[PDB]
């Protein structure tokens, strides 16, 4: 029973699941059957979900905010979530090395948002 | 002067009984939490017995201060005997905690007396 | 006589036993203290007036052990 | 990250990592992508009807 | 003779118990120092308990320290 | 020698005021970071303070009668 | 008198068990306090568990009495 | 026989300052267990057996050590 | 003789000193297994088997140091 | 040959004082296992092979200690 | 004096019973300032202030217990 | 030298006492390796590192503590 | 002698003692150091430089411990 719903479009919509590992702020926490209650926030990792056996569905969600309900429902509720085959390994290098250059080269806002772009393209780079 | 410091702090801890005791011949006494429960006229361990127990701690700022300057003596027949210049930089850091120690104890001694005169007029 | 004497000096040393929570007590109020000032905003005054008050508090077993061992010696 | 010492709320936070990581995918899979993160509006603060400068970042 | 040299071993011993009234000080400075931070406990409320608590931890100590000031 | 023994049994024996004293600022450092998280203020918290406190501090009262007992008979 | 002398001392060093059941009375309320404030196991559930848990841990303390005080 | 009979009190009585480790195994079983069925879930089962058993698995240290002091 | 069965009654004593550890380390794994099983969902396996086998590996030390009191 | 034989025993009951490092160390590793094992994944292998390892590197002490008690004995 | 030059060895052994309070006070303030740093910002200055001034308070036991074991020798 | 045998037969067994910092050492810094090594995603090195470093200073208490009993009893 | 002599030989076993308070404490600043450097990015110096600074200061305590049971026995 997942609640996986974008601002765009819905993945898990109907309760048909098992168990689904979603990155978190603290660690990677999975739910299992009748999951506890816990509201965390998700950062920008791998959101994977078993579906019974080995037909596990690697999303790449970009962050949200993971709710449990006490009803064994999770609603994983991101901005975006796409599959791990959807990416492509040359556009991805572009994108942090423009991010690096950038960083700790001027003012206001400009170097404080290419730290945080640098830190979510590493991590999706290594899950390949 | 530490005959001197017990004292003198011995007189501050009557004061303070002397002066809750005075108002409670006005203004009733109780001080006590009640919570559906009894014995608790047995832990009477404030109060009357805590300026004794407060007096002691604050007048020991004298003797803990001299003890840690009379203990460079053991040190300084070792040095004149690894460079010696370890225990310099020991005894500075001793004294300046030692100076430091004379305001945190008036700092509680003062925090101390501002429960008891709270407590009375209530 | 001598067996008065031989235990002054051993009077001094259990009498010491003390120092572990006067010793780990003024690391414990300072530990609370940095880790929460970090927290925003309990830096001046507020928070500073109890941490300065609080380890003098804890500070003042070490300091009571310390005379009993010393009259002893 | 320190996001809570400027003025970035949780919605600007989700707003800037949701466009880092589309723009940072496939070039060719951006079709109908491009307009969620482009707008043209505007703000202008009113006071009493007059209003002051209309500012659009 | 035996009971003079026994007054030394009986203010020996009984000091062992500041380490409970040591650390117990700043176990009550910790919560407090750390709880005033989460907005906005600061005169009274936090305040009394702090004060109350404090002086109840106290009493072990000075219970304690008349053993040994009474065999020595 | 009945006397020396006697002398020794009231030192020793005030060991466990470690734990009357470490269990008093225990329950008061749950209730005061219980208290601010709204709003358990009047009773509720307040109330199982003082009834909780004394649970702990039975046990310091009854090893110091021990102790007390051997000095006087 | 060496048996009479050993009886004296032997109430001092079994009261340094005192630290557990003291520490062990405290420990078992301290989480009570806590639990009790996030709504809302007042009456009875979270009750019987403070009430029961705290008999348990003062076992030690009442059997570790009677060895003192025999003597 | 003066030092068979000073020896069986001293034995008695520093054999029972194990009791700091099972008097706080029983609370710390306690507690986790009390703060845990506040939310997730009930306390009737699950957690109940696994209090239950650990509580007598703690317990045989005092049990054991009482008998050692019992008998000297 | 007087002196060899002194040292025995005193051995019995000091070395049931180490019941604290044995005895806090069956309740140190019974809280971690007690609040584990609330978060979902090893209750029956995985940390059920963990909990077997680490509650055997510290009542190891409580063993071992129980059969040298009871020689001595 | 009464003081060799009475401080033979004496040695080995103080020397198992040590056992409280010892048991206290593996029940340590084993209860942060069982609360990361539940926060999930990893289960086999992995982090199965710290905690295997963490616990013969603190059953070392206990281990070494027993020898000392067990050669004078 | 024999039995007095005996017990000043022991004295200066049970003395230095107290480096486990101070030895542990300055691990404890360490790992607040280590923790609490990587939490943003508190590096220069505010909590570096802290963590120099509050391990010098923890150190003050050590050199104080120090001081008695080293007159008794 | 009957009074010095019996003094350093008792000296291997009070030094031996300290065996529960070094053995609990041992555990502590296991305990935070296992636990944050589940937190994603250092694995191989980096925390790895610091686990076999912070070992041996640990473990420096109680070999340096071994060698004085073994000293007092050969 | 004597009774000197059998004092010395006691007084460097209970010295030791005090190796608990340093030995888990090297064990504390690890615990702290290799949690905290989870959180990203505290490698190069920052939180290695607070770690190795406050390893001295701890290791303080056992090191000055050990030079007064080492000077009885010698």
């Amino acid at each position: 029973k997942v609640s996986l719903v974008a601002p765009h479009q819905a993945i898990f919509t109907n309760k048909e699941v098992s168990q689904v590992n979603l990155p978190a702020s603290s660690g990677e926490m999975g739910v299992l059957a009748n999951h506890v209650p816990t509201v965390e926030e998700l950062a920008p990792g791998v959101v994977e979900v078993i579906e019974s056996s080995g037909t596990a569905s690697k999303y790449f969600v970009s962050g949200g905010f993971a709710s449990i309900l006490p009803g064994s429902k999770l609603s994983i509720s991101t901005v975006e979530a796409h599959p791990l085959d959807a990416f492509s390994s040359e556009n991805i290098k572009s994108l942090l090395a423009e991010a690096q250059k950038n960083a700790s080269s001027a003012d206001e806002t400009v170097a404080a948002e290419a730290a945080i772009e640098i830190e979510v393209l590493e991590a999706l780079q290594a899950a390949v | 002067i530490y005959i001197i410091g017990i004292s003198v702090s011995l007189w501050i801890g009557l004061t303070i009984l002397g002066l809750f005791l005075n108002k409670a011949v006005f203004f009733s006494l109780f001080v006590p939490s009640g919570t559906p429960l009894p014995l608790v006229p047995v832990l009477v361990l404030i109060e009357l017995l805590s300026y004794t127990a407060r007096a002691i701690s604050l007048g020991l700022r004298l003797a803990a201060n001299t003890l840690s300057g009379h203990l460079l003596m053991s040190i300084l027949g070792n040095l004149v005997k690894i460079f010696g210049l370890i225990p310099l930089a020991g005894i500075f850091a001793i004294v300046i905690l030692e100076f430091a120690i004379a305001c945190i104890q008036a700092y509680v001694f003062a925090i101390l007396t501002s429960s008891y005169l709270k407590d009375s007029i209530y | 006589m001598q067996l008065v004497l031989a235990a002054k000096y051993i009077g001094a040393a259990i009498a010491t036993i003390g120092l572990t929570g006067a010793g780990i007590g003024i690391a414990i109020v300072f530990a609370a203290l940095i880790n929460g000032t970090s927290r925003n905003p309990s830096l001046r005054n507020t928070l500073f007036p109890f941490a300065i008050l609080g380890f003098a508090l804890s500070e003042a077993t070490g300091l009571f052990c310390l005379m009993i061992s010393f009259l002893l010696l | 990250s320190s996001w809570q010492k400027a003025g970035i709320s949780f919605n600007k936070y989700l707003a800037i990592a949701a466009r880092t990581v589309q723009r940072s995918l496939k070039n060719d899979l951006k079709v109908a992508a491009e307009k969620r993160y482009i707008s043209d509006a505007k703000v202008q603060k009113l006071e009493k009807v007059s209003t002051t400068d209309l500012a659009s970042n």
